[PDB]
């Protein structure tokens, strides 16, 4: 999910002070990235064994 | 686009793997403006 796009819809307005949360917007990235590179990880050892 | 996933990782040693770089969007070409009668040819003429 790209939270600066999600949150403010394709407007700098918004998007300036996204910038003011700092890492709000990427660390989500880094939390679902987090989930979604594991995901394969399930599944990895689960089937291919 | 090499450059900018570099900077996501904020190391000049890039492991090897795929990183995800900033998202990219298309962009708008134009914009498309889509829209009785009132009696001035009754009133003025």
């Amino acid at each position: 999910v790209d939270c600066t796009m999600y949150i403010c819809g394709d407007s700098t307005e918004c998007s300036n002070l996204l910038l003011q949360y700092g890492s709000f917007c990427t660390q989500l990235n880094r939390a679902l990235t987090g989930i979604a590179v594991e995901q394969d990880k399930n599944t990895q050892e689960v089937f291919a064994q | 686009p090499l450059s900018e996933t570099k900077c996501t990782l904020k190391s000049f040693t890039v492991e090897k793997g795929i990183y995800q770089t900033s998202n990219f969007r298309v962009q708008p070409t134009e914009s498309i403006v889509r829209f009785n009668l009132c009696p001035f040819g009754e009133v003025f003429n």
